[PDB]
């Protein structure tokens, strides 16, 4: 399980 | 054991990336944009779901997902046509199904509009799990070094 280090969460 | 160099990934990815055969287990609407808990709630109600179906002569859909710089899309693999494409920064959490090594889910969507999208890969998740890591830390590396559109 991990983060998208790119994740926009706009 | 594959090579996961950056000049090896960056072929792996390109144009229509990695793709992998599987069977949708369905989506789910989440609260949050990520969350072990949350992910694997999500899949017990998904299963619970498809389960319901099953016993009722019900089939998952059979798919096909590519991984690639373009995200995650989802084919159906009767017709080879795309249903669902969730770009890169769309994705906020992947998560591996802890009861199922061939099943694994990953969080999409903008604040708000959180779902859960639960797969059952025909072989082990792990593979695509994996790809999906290298893939963000990747795309990462070289949106740091300002690289990104050099290699995609
Ligand atoms: O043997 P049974 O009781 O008929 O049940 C099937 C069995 O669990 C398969 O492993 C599963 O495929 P996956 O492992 O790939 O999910 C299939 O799903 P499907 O019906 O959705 O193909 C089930 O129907």
């Amino acid at each position: 399980n991990f983060d998208n280090p790119v994740y926009r969460k706009t | 054991g594959q090579d996961r160099s950056e000049a090896t990934l960056i072929k792996r990815f390109k144009g229509e990336g990695v793709r992998y055969k599987a069977k949708l287990i369905g989506i789910d609407e989440v609260s949050a944009a990520r969350g072990d808990k949350l992910c694997q709630d999500s899949m017990m109600k998904l299963k619970g779901v498809v389960a319901g179906a099953r016993s009722k002569g019900e089939h998952k859909q059979k798919i096909f997902l590519t991984i690639s710089f373009g995200g995650i899309k989802i084919f159906d693999e009767k017709t080879g046509a795309l249903q669902h494409h969730h770009a890169v920064h769309e994705i906020s959490y992947i998560a591996k199904d802890i009861t199922d090594h061939r099943a694994f889910g990953y969080v999409c969507g903008k604040e708000g509009n959180h779902r859960f999208v639960a797969i059952k890969t025909a072989q082990a998740a792990e593979p695509v799990i994996l790809d999906l890591r290298d893939l963000f830390q990747l795309i990462y590396e070289l949106k740091q070094r300002e690289e990104l559109e050099k290699k995609a």
